[PDB]
């Protein structure tokens, strides 16, 4: 149970906003506010 | 401990609060100025506690 647990396995992220633009508009019509907030979230993580 | 006067919160937030959150978001002071006036407007209006 202990060894199985990742300790540093780091799934690589995408961080370009463009690909996030596309994939968000692919799967949910409207509800633009949550899209805008999450988009800002990626935008901030990409900096720091 | 007591509460805080309306004006007093400005002198708190100008020092011990904005810089802390500024460090939470990972910014540096060079890019994220907040004049005193925006803060007095905030506390005067958007939060009465």
């Amino acid at each position: 149970w202990l060894t199985s647990i990742p300790w540093g396995k780091y799934s690589n992220e995408n961080l370009d906003l463009a690909r996030a633009q596309a994939v968000l508009e692919e799967d949910h019509y409207g509800m633009e506010d949550v899209k805008k907030r999450i988009l800002e979230f990626i935008a901030v993580s990409q900096l720091r | 401990v007591s509460g805080y006067v309306a004006q007093e919160k400005l002198a708190i937030a100008e020092r011990y609060l904005v810089p802390q959150a500024r460090a939470l978001c990972g910014l540096d002071e060079s890019k994220a100025k907040l004049s005193s006036d925006v803060l007095t407007l905030l506390i005067k209006q958007y939060c009465r506690e």
